[PDB]
RNA sequence: CCCGGCGAGGGGAGUGAAAAAGAACCUGAAACCGUGUACGUACAAGCAGUGGGAGCACGCUUAGGCGUGUGACUGCGUACC
RNA sequence: UGUAACGGGGCUAAACCAUGCACCGAAGCUGCGGCAGCGACGCUUAUGCGUUGUUGGGUAGGGGAGCGUUCUGUAAGCCUGCGAAGGUGUGCUGUGAGGCAUGCUGGAGGUAUCAGAAGUGCGAAUGCUGACAUAAGUAACGAUAAAGCGGGUGAAAAGCCC
């Protein structure tokens, strides 16, 4: 009972229950999100692969969380040529609970 | 998520038998390269052994093809005065003939503790027989 | 900086850097490079400008409740218990007293007050009519300082 | 006004000095050896964030290939008849697939042959 | 004759390895006293296997 | 109690006083004590009576029990150095350092 | 008071708010030198990092795993001015 | 100096010629997320908000916007012996210089906000001053006139006294 969907650019594998970290969506943090692009549902050997976005199931997921990354320090340097460079990166996420693939 | 990992102890690794009778020494170097890096395997890790022991048996009938049965020199320097010496084929394959198996291999194995670790996984002997009969070796064929 | 001028060692020799001083910035115990001289720093406001910007903090002194315009301010005796209960009938606690003239009573009985100053017209000064909470003023006070701006 | 530059400048190489920790000997000692290794190690991290999404790809598609082997295709001829019946399945995916659940990956194989051959 | 760059200390602490002081194994005990002593070695008593040898 | 004894300013280099401290560390008390009377250093009359003075502080200080000391943490920290003046040749001059110590027993039953 | 050379130095006791305020005395940093504990390391070659990453050890826990430290092996990588 | 004139193994194709189909392959392009500059087009111009497009490698150099340190006013204010500055950890947080909190040490100072003035920011100058390393427990211990024993003194004697 896996799925394999596209949610934020790339693709992701996804069991019942389990919490992911996607891309920030524009969501609220006590909605449910469904995504209707499911690329593929495999349950015990009958595996249903699509000519893309195969038919009807549908991933349910509940958004719990909004936070950022890790701070990534971006350093740029070129040496005897008397130049550097410093910068900051937080990336924003979101974090759904499925809770249901559907047939 | 995080992709699949191999962990060194949970490797299950099989024993396969060659018989080198008859083959070119390249395709066959390459194909005991092949197997020993674990390129075969789905659970395939870069810096992990994957790969499985290999027993060559006859090392003695390995062929050449063209004219390097006479002309295949083998370069090695002893690291003294000016002593570099060299053999062809010829007299490597009489003096010595696990080292030819053993040299084509080593040279196609990466460079580093993990290519001599997979490099002991190689196991050629010249005779028919070997004396590993008790870890089961199916046979590759190739 | 005391000392001489002499070099400390040779210009080519030694293992040492070059030197010609022990006076020199880089060194310690002798010293600065841009050394400060006793200057100047007032710098001139025009009549216009002067008048102008004590008109405006008037204009908004008179707009923010904080000036109190008295018709007669007397204190008989220099002493500062008086004045203390003066302005504290008057409700006031950090007071600038712009008196019509400086009379040597009312100006003895304030010098130890700490939040309560006593000035003439001429002595009006722009920041200390931005500093203190509460300008009063005596009707001839405002008079002068109406002919002497305006 | 003279201002002493004691406690900015202890400040400005504690900060340093906190970032080489783990360094070998004077690189996580000494400040002038332990700025030149913060510095080369930010240049490393940007490097190396560029060329691990770079190794990540070629492992799986290593993976992909050796599972795909065990299968009967190539590469090759499996991401071309993957192509060929239009599916989205990225290399990522195709490698968890290959290694953790082989039934798909025979389903996608015999799918994938459908289509090329 | 000089070094192109210093030693590390590890590189010192590796040269150093050798210079550690052995201990006697023990000392040996007489007969009648019980002073402990060196191998044939008199005592600090002047005792050497059972028998007085300086005064 | 773990009962420290000192020597500080001790007139020896640190290096050949942890020489001898090397030998001592873990060693029960009497076997630490005659294995310092038997060895041919002066860091070893040096650290035998620090030694000694040790197991002396917790005889009287602290509770009893001589027998059942163990030398548990001996260390040598390197202490002040005083400057000389060395003449070379040719005019030039050296420093030379004095080289002190201080000599650290700590003994406890435990 | 005790060890020690009727030493230096130390440990108690005592003073004091405080003696890691004891005269070598407010604070007490860095370089440097050590002691202990965890992990690694004696068939493996190079600016000593960085990306991946097993195992181990401490903490926890919603019992799935996270955090901290170390880091075998592995891709790339010839300091700064 | 060592094969040494495929990078190597090795190859009789894993070489060359032609034709084609796949695929790998960059920080290019696309996808998703975010930040900033410039210019148009509107809302009523807190000179902002939005929609669209485009730009965003950089030395010498030009332009713009900031952080922090010491001192002055606000400030006889506010915080502070139920603990300040400084030191030392940890956790948050900002695009960055940074900032906030709090544990231990410390034992009396510090300073908002907005203005103002600079002895205002160091890794390099065979920089200067102090401290500490390395070589390294290494060379050396200063005439190759030479010492040996007994006794004493002492905690201790090759060197002192006899």
């Amino acid at each position: 009972m896996y799925a394999v969907f596209q949610s934020g650019g790339k693709q992701h594998r996804v069991s019942e229950g389990q919490t992911v970290r996607l891309e920030k969506l524009d969501i609220a943090t006590g909605e449910t999100v469904e995504f209707a692009e499911v690329l593929m549902i495999a349950n015990g050997e009958e595996v249903k692969i699509g000519v893309p976005f195969v038919d009807g199931g549908v991933i349910k997921a509940e958004v719990v969380a909004h936070g950022r990354g890790e701070k990534v320090k971006i350093v740029k340097f070129r040496r005897r040529k008397h130049y550097r460079k410093q910068q900051g990166h937080r990336q924003w996420f979101t974090d759904v609970k499925i809770t249901g693939i559907s047939a | 998520m995080k992709t699949f990992t191999a962990k060194p102890e949970t490797v299950k690794r099989d024993w396969y038998v060659v018989d080198a009778t008859g083959k070119t020494l390249g395709r066959l170097a390459t194909e005991l390269a092949r197997r020993l890096r674990g390129k075969h395997k789905a659970e395939y890790t870069p810096h992990v052994d994957t790969g499985d022991y290999i027993i060559v048996l006859n090392a003695d009938k390995v062929a050449v093809t063209g004219n390097k049965r006479t002309d295949k020199v083998y370069y090695h320097h002893t690291g003294h005065i000016g002593g570099i010496k060299q053999a062809t084929f010829e007299e490597m394959i009489a003096r010595r003939p696990e080292r030819v198996i053993e040299i084509a291999v080593k040279g196609m194995l990466p460079k580093g503790p993990l290519g001599r670790a997979m490099f002991r996984k190689l196991k050629v002997y010249a005779g028919n027989e070997h004396n590993h009969a008790a870890q089961q070796p199916q046979v590759l064929d190739i | 900086v005391t000392g001489s001028g002499k070099k400390p060692w040779r210009q080519k020799g030694t293992g040492r850097a070059r030197s010609g001083s022990i006076k020199s910035p880089i060194w310690r115990s002798g010293g600065v490079t841009f050394a400060a001289r006793p200057q100047d720093h007032s710098q001139k406001v025009n009549k216009k400008m002067y008048r102008g910007a004590l008109k405006s903090i008037l204009s908004e002194l008179v707009r923010q409740d904080r000036l109190i315009v008295v018709e007669k301010f007397s204190v008989e005796a220099p002493k500062t218990k008086l004045l203390a209960q003066k302005l504290k009938d008057m409700a006031l606690e950090d007071v600038l007293i712009i008196t019509g003239e400086l009379d040597e009573n009312l100006f003895l009985a304030a010098r130890n007050l700490h939040k309560v100053d006593v000035r003439d017209a001429t002595g009006i000064d722009p920041v200390s009519l931005i500093a203190f909470d509460k300008v009063v003023m005596t009707a001839d006070a405002v008079k002068q300082v109406e002919e002497m701006l305006a | 006004a003279r201002v002493k530059r004691g406690v900015i400048a202890r400040a400005r190489h504690k900060k340093i000095l906190k970032q080489a920790k783990g360094y070998y000997g004077a690189r996580s000692r000494v400040y002038r050896v332990a700025f030149q290794a913060v510095i080369k190690a930010g240049q490393y991290a940007y490097r190396d964030r560029r060329q691990r999404k770079r190794q990540f790809r070629q492992l799986w598609i290593a993976r992909i290939n050796a599972a795909a082997r065990q299968n009967g295709i190539s590469y090759s001829k499996f991401i071309n008849g993957l192509k060929k019946a239009s599916v989205e399945i990225d290399r990522k995916i195709l490698a968890d697939i290959a290694v953790f659940d082989k039934v798909a990956f025979t389903a996608l194989v015999e799918k994938a042959k459908a289509a090329l051959a | 004759a000089v070094q192109q760059n210093k030693p590390t200390r590890s590189k010192r602490g590796m040269r150093r390895s050798h210079d550690a002081l052995t201990a006697v194994t023990s000392l040996s005990v007489d007969k009648t006293s019980g002073e402990k002593h060196l191998r044939h070695h008199i005592t600090a008593d002047g005792y050497y296997r059972g028998r007085k040898v300086i005064a | 109690m773990e009962t420290i004894a000192k020597h500080r300013h001790a007139r020896s280099s640190a290096q050949k006083v942890r020489l001898v401290a090397d030998l001592i560390r873990g060693k029960k008390v009497s076997q630490a004590l005659d294995i310092l009377t038997y060895t041919n250093k002066k860091a070893a009359v040096l650290v035998k009576k620090v030694l000694e003075s040790a197991i002396a502080n917790a005889e009287h200080n602290d509770g009893a029990d001589i027998d059942d000391l163990k030398v548990t943490k001996i260390f040598v920290d390197e202490g002040p150095s005083m400057k000389r003046i060395m003449p070379r040749a040719k005019g030039r001059a050296d420093r030379i350092l004095k080289r002190t110590s201080h000599i650290t027993v700590v003994v406890s039953d435990r």
